[PDB]
């Protein structure tokens, strides 16, 4: 899944307050100073993976998950987090609606997304038709089954991107609001007005 | 739906060998490929894939030795061992591996390293 | 990664009999990418069943192969003079792979 974020403002602190996630995979700017910088554009990439495909999922990692259906750019910095859903859904026969794709000609350019319809030919005659020897459609379905270990679980993963651009910054807010005693000489910032008083 | 392997021969430790594996009808050089060494005496054992794209997987013991290109005019590989080591003295295989099935293995020459 | 044993030492061959060839997975692994092949050392190997479900082609398919869990096992009813040859099972993840010794089948 790709996704945007407008004009608004992002705190992490109650996405800390969400759960335990499993990856934590920010090793892009330091996750302290996270609310001290803010962009323009945020895009969202929040899906699903197996759970051996955690490993790979890295942009220093390539694979046939990563190459050939979904490829973060190693040149980019970038935040990641992921936890695991797969007692959030769970089907005995399988998860019929996990299907990826087992091959695609040419090797996929990071961010972009592309669904077809055509068959992988594997011999010198074309595949306008049906057939199912030495031409085949790719299709793999995991099938997810909940009798199984930490393999082939289905770890949700969300990908946060983050570019900068000529307009202002929308998602850090510094915004500094203390509790306003009212009865004593003390200092204050209103507006940017530097100043001391009762 | 049968290929051929042609080059290989017997040579010393610390050279390097070419090896083309050729394959007729299926067009074998955009498929998940994989190259498996096979020891007499043992069983068969994962070595190499290579992917339509360029993406490399080795075995820990193979390392960075082993080099895979693929030739566009034809099904041909082109794959080269450099710095050949004693523990190598194994038969060749090079297939066509993929996640459907991974069928129709090949005979695959037959070779043994020695001083 | 992926542990497997495939019993016994020898095997007990009999043409016009059914037998019962097993190998044990590690980790109440899936079949779906489990790979059956049969295999006679010298020339090219044969192939036998692709996702435990559907068998592969040039063989008649009266061997019943499946399983669960970590229980994977063949029952093959009707014996022929050219099964003379160990079989592997193996599965596939992609980012990792295993292999097994199979059980050599003689008398």
């Amino acid at each position: 899944n790709r996704k945007r974020i407008s004009n608004c403002v992002a705190d992490y602190s109650v996405l800390y307050n969400f759960a335990p996630f499993f990856a934590f995979k920010c090793y892009g700017v330091s996750p302290t100073k996270l609310n001290d910088l803010c962009f323009t554009n945020v895009y969202a990439d929040s899906f699903v993976i197996r759970g051996n495909e955690v490993s790979q999922i890295a942009p220093g990692q390539t694979g046939n998950i990563a190459d050939y259906n979904y490829k973060l750019p190693d040149d980019f910095t970038g935040c990641v987090i992921a936890w695991n859903s797969n007692k959030l859904d769970s089907k005995v026969g399988g998860n019929y609606n996990y299907r990826y794709r087992l091959f695609r000609k040419s090797n996929l350019k990071p961010f972009e997304r592309d669904i077809s319809t055509e068959i992988y030919q594997a011999g010198n005659k074309p595949c306008n038709g049906v057939a199912g020897v030495n031409c085949y459609f790719p299709l793999q379905s995991y099938g997810f089954r909940p009798t199984y270990g930490v393999g082939h679980q289905p770890y949700r993963v969300v990908v946060l991107s983050f570019e900068l651009l000529h307009a202002p910054a929308t998602v850090c807010g510094p915004k500094k609001s203390t509790n306003l005693v009212k009865n004593k000489c003390v200092n204050f910032n209103f507006n940017g007005l530097t100043g001391t008083g009762v | 739906v049968q290929l051929v392997q042609s080059g290989g021969g017997l040579v010393q430790p610390g050279g390097s060998l070419r090896l083309s594996c050729a394959a007729s009808g299926i067009t074998v050089s955009a498929n998940y490929m994989n190259w498996v060494r096979q020891a007499p005496g043992k069983g068969l054992e994962w070595v190499s894939l290579i992917y339509a794209g360029g993406s490399t997987f080795y075995a820990d013991s193979v390392k960075g030795r082993f080099t895979i290109s693929r030739h566009n005019s034809n099904n041909t590989l082109y794959l080269q061992m450099n710095s050949l080591r004693p523990e190598d003295t194994a038969m060749y295989y090079c297939a066509r591996d993929l996640l459907e099935a991974g069928g129709m293995d090949v005979w695959g020459q037959g070779t043994a390293v020695t001083v | 990664e992926l542990v497997l044993t495939q019993s016994p030492g020898t095997l007990s061959l009999s043409p016009g009999e059914r037998a019962t060839l097993s190998c044990r997975a590690s980790l109440s692994v899936s079949s779906n990418f489990l790979a059956w092949y049969q295999q006679k050392p010298g020339q090219a190997p044969r192939l036998l069943v692709y996702g435990a479900s559907s068998r592969a082609t040039d063989i008649p398919d009266r061997i019943s192969g499946s399983g669960s869990g970590t229980d994977f096992t063949l029952n093959i009813s009707r014996l022929e003079p050219e099964d003379f040859a160990v079989y592997y099972c193996q599965y596939s993840d992609g980012s990792s792979w295993t292999f097994g010794q199979g059980t050599r089948l003689e008398i």
